[PDB]
């Protein structure tokens, strides 16, 4: 606290100046109080100087140590974060590939179902692949126009 | 997984950055 020490020193100096002026104008308790204030100010100044040196040394040491530790920790954290991002991208690609492989292996078509579809579809153009059958060609899913729209679904089943 | 060894080098980089 530089403010308190400066105030004490200024008060001691003012008391000393007043005592000197009184002694010069003349030819006790005031001088004793001024001397006690000056001694207390000197002791407080010495103690504050020692404490300030100690605090400066400790602040420099702690600043250097904390800067080194924080720089090391931040560098390690950034490196670990980049490595974890790379590993997470790799694991995400691997999980996507594994899900695709599972959907490819666990899912399959039935031979008997396809054989029955071919045996029952060889009558009309329902699920048969024509020669010029591109996406959006005249091939449709319905068996016929009159057999589906005007057939049993439209007449008997409405 | 071999790149993990590179991260292990970062651990060495953690040793050299401490001085």
């Amino acid at each position: 606290t530089r403010e308190r020490l400066l105030s004490a020193l200024e008060d001691l100096e003012v008391l000393s100046r007043e005592l000197i002026e009184m002694l010069a104008i003349s030819r006790e308790n005031q001088v004793l109080e001024l001397l006690i204030h000056r001694d207390g100010d000197f002791q407080e100044l010495m103690k504050l100087a020692l404490n300030q040196g100690k605090v400066h040394h400790e602040m420099q040491a702690l600043e250097k140590e904390v800067e080194k530790r924080d720089s090391d920790i931040q560098q390690l954290q950034k490196q670990l974060k980049e490595a974890e991002q790379i590993l997470a991208t790799a694991v995400y690609q691997a999980k996507e590939k594994l899900k695709s492989i599972e959907k490819a292996r666990k899912g399959a078509i039935s031979s008997e179902e396809i054989i029955k579809y071919a045996h029952r579809i060889s009558a009309s153009n329902a699920v048969c692949a024509p020669l010029t059958w591109v996406p959006g060609d005249p091939r449709r899913p319905y068996p016929t126009d009159l057999e589906m729209r005007s057939g049993l679904l439209g007449q008997m089943n409405n | 997984l071999e790149r993990v060894i590179e991260m292990i080098q970062n651990c060495l980089a953690s040793l050299p950055d401490d001085l």
